[PDB]
């Protein structure tokens, strides 16, 4: 056989180096699909760390517009009376009905966040669902 | 055309935002003889007990209605450097459709 | 592409819980 | 390799030596391709590189290692403890 | 001698030997949800590189590299069961424990889905027998044990000078892992996406394996 | 090892067939009951302990069974878990919950289609 260092260096290395040197006299298979086709990075061994200090996560936030749109919209209707089916791809809920027709009535240019909420509220009321607002 | 930023700025998880009480239909695809196994979306599943109003009623296939508490329920404890998860969700359920 | 999000200051996150004498003298 | 008799735990630590293994690439096939000065726990051992005839002034199981892997011409200083282990 | 020289000499030549592409898409990757991921108390180092970012404190893979990662991973799959490599399912979880068992028998191939006994893979010249061929290639679904840490055989498998290629999560470890890919191996959808994509890797390879033993015996 | 188990079969039908005409019977009749008999009778051990017996059997009861080989010329295995070790009793525990496992389908599916030891 050869060597269970696993802390060496990746694998493809050591059999690299181990057959290289010879006294492996059969080359595994593994091997020859390794050099032909490369993983994107060397699997080499690392010893995890920990963050000290000023360190963070470079991983970001996810948001968008849409959501500080929802944020009100959540804040004064809630959950609307549909309930969501997560297996629907295009489950356009109330929350998506009001931010589309915001998105559409922003294409206007009022200004004025209050009456582009009402507005939306209208063309809800247009559109034929019941908006039950804790008033 | 379609890319993968595109896929997921209109998905019903970002448009459904935080789930603090909001209400979902979910199926059940598991039991174990008092527990159902509802698996409504999302990553994991919640699991729940027969009522007793609509007892056999609740059966392999049937939708439920579900309040969604929060999706993993995880907390680092004490002395651990990591969380541990359950694998669960553990919202409450109300009834059907 | 302009579907990339966009880094802002997290909505959705609920006003800190003032105590019950908070405001008062 | 241990164990209670001698013999067999040499033969145990032959067995064992074979399946853990390093690969070496010597520059020219008789010294190392440049300097280092490390240390394990407590063990600063520091080679430098040399050139063709000059020999092996080296620690004795130093010597002996690297008249196995096939070096043959270094210096090495080690110093502060000198366990044969570390 | 030289036919069996030939008759793997050139599937070597193509990034798809097989054509490897069509058997998923970024599509369907989105539509068995295995982009989701854990709580964010619960992401990982080595995973900063292989996620797209945090929702609400729930992190998404980037599924662009994803596709990347796992093309060369259906490609390194394919090419070894053409060249007769014993494929190991080890996914200790029990969940998906019954449907894992039954994909490597579908498939003429072999799986650890059990608690794994200790010295499986290092000590097998007395576990199993004198002689004995280890397996050349070893697929984890789960990377995680039921006790949330590194299932050993990551750490054995690697050792034993034999590659992985893994299903890894947002809260695993990469490391001796040769080909990974991360994606969510929490799901029935994402791990049924899983279990229909390997069983299509080995059998789309085992009938160009036999095609071309009949163009050896076509001339001759 | 095989072949020693082919040979101690075939020694113990000749031995049948000497015993058969020491008795004066037929070898075609001569059986295994009558065969402890003779046997029995023929060498008279004072031993209390039954297994320290001239004993003349089946000898696959005498022999421990060889185990098969779980792989051919090629290496590979046989079986489908034999790379747990157990491959028998995890095999078995395998198809017991698949039996469970269409049991509880055809539990929900009559729903939805409607001493020993
Ligand atoms: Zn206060
Ligand atoms: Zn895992």
């Amino acid at each position: 056989a050869g060597s269970r260092l696993e802390t060496v260096g990746s694998i493809f290395s050591r059999t690299r180096d181990l057959v290289r040197a010879g006294v492996l006299k059969e080359k595994p298979l593994w091997f020859d699909v390794y050099d032909a086709f490369p993983p994107l990075r060397e699997p080499v061994f690392q010893r995890p760390r920990v963050r000290y200090g000023k360190a963070k996560a470079p991983i970001q936030d996810i948001w968008y517009h849409e959501d500080r749109i929802r944020a009100k919209f959540y804040s004064v209707y809630g959950s609307g009376q549909r309930a969501f089916d997560l297996f629907n791809p295009n489950f356009k809920s109330t929350c998506q009905r009001f931010v589309e027709k915001y998105t559409e009535l922003q294409k206007l240019g009022e200004t004025d966040e209050e009456k582009l909420f009402v507005e939306t509220g209208k063309a809800l009321l247009a559109e034929g669902v019941i908006l039950r607002r804790v008033g | 055309v379609e890319s993968f930023a595109s896929m997921l700025r209109h998905s019903p998880l970002t448009q459904m935002g935080p789930a603090k009480d909001k209400l979902v239909i979910g199926r059940i695809f598991h039991i174990v003889e008092n527990d159902l196994y509802i698996d409504f979306g999302g990553k994991f599943h919640c699991v729940c007990r027969r009522p007793e109003v609509d007892g056999e009623k609740y059966q392999k296939g049937t939708r439920v209605r579900l309040r969604l508490l929060d999706l993993e329920l995880t907390s680092r404890f004490l002395g651990a450097t990591t969380d541990t998860t359950v694998l669960e969700a553990n919202a409450v359920l109300l009834g059907i459709q | 592409n302009e579907d990339l999000p966009i880094s802002m200051e997290n909505p959705y996150k609920e006003p800190l819980k003032k105590c019950i004498l908070c405001g008062k003298h | 390799g241990k164990a209670t008799d001698r013999m067999d735990a040499f033969r145990k630590a032959k067995n064992r030596a074979v399946h853990h293994l390093h690969y070496i690439e010597r520059y020219e096939d008789h010294t190392i391709f440049h300097d280092i000065s490390l240390r394990f726990k407590r063990t600063h051992i520091k080679m430098k590189k040399q050139p063709k005839g000059y020999g092996l002034r080296c620690h004795r199981a130093i010597i002996t290692i690297c008249r196995l892997i096939g070096i043959k011409d270094m210096y090495a200083k080690v110093s502060g403890s000198i366990n044969m282990l570390s | 001698t030289d036919f069996n020289d030939k008759i793997l000499n050139e599937p070597l030549k193509h990034s798809d030997f097989f054509n490897v592409k069509e058997l998923f898409s970024v599509r369907s990757l989105f539509d068995a949800r295995v982009h989701l991921g854990h709580k964010a108390g619960c992401r990982h180092r080595f995973m900063e590189p292989y996620i797209f970012g945090s929702r609400l404190d729930h992190d998404i893979i980037d599924l662009e590299q994803t596709a990347t990662h796992l093309q060369l991973a259906l490609n390194f799959t394919a090419h070894m069961a053409y060249r007769k490599g014993i494929i190991l399912f080890i996914s200790r979880n029990r969940q998906f424990s019954y449907l894992i068992e039954n994909m490597a028998r579908d498939c003429g191939e072999y799986a650890h889905t059990r608690y794994f006994r200790g010295g499986m893979l290092t000590n097998a010249r007395l576990l199993f027998g004198p002689t004995v061929r280890l397996p050349d290639l070893i697929i984890f679904l789960h990377t995680l044990n039921n006790i949330f840490e590194p299932h050993v055989a990551v750490r054995d498998a690697a050792k034993m000078n034999i590659p992985t290629v893994g299903i890894v999560d947002t809260n695993c470890n990469p490391c001796l892992i040769t080909y990974p890919v991360p994606g969510n191996d929490d799901s029935p959808l994402a791990v049924h996406l899983y279990c229909r994509l390997f069983q299509t890797a080995i059998t789309r390879a085992k009938e160009k394996r036999q095609q071309v033993e009949a163009l050896y015996r076509l001339q001759g | 090892t095989e072949d020693f188990i082919k040979k101690q079969i075939e020694e113990f039908n000749i031995g049948k067939r000497h015993l058969a005409n020491m008795m004066g019977e037929d070898p075609e009749t001569f059986t295994q009951e009558d065969i402890d008999r003779a046997i029995a009778y023929l060498f008279p051990s004072g031993l209390f302990e039954k297994r320290a017996r001239p004993v003349m059997k089946h000898p696959e009861q005498i022999f421990p069974r060889q185990r098969a080989i779980q792989w051919g010329e090629d290496g590979r295995p046989f079986h489908y878990l034999f790379y747990t070790g157990k491959q028998s009793y995890y095999s078995l525990m395998h198809d017991v919950y698949g039996m469970l496992l269409n049991l509880e389908k055809h539990q929900s599916h009559l729903q939805a289609k409607s001493g020993s030891r």
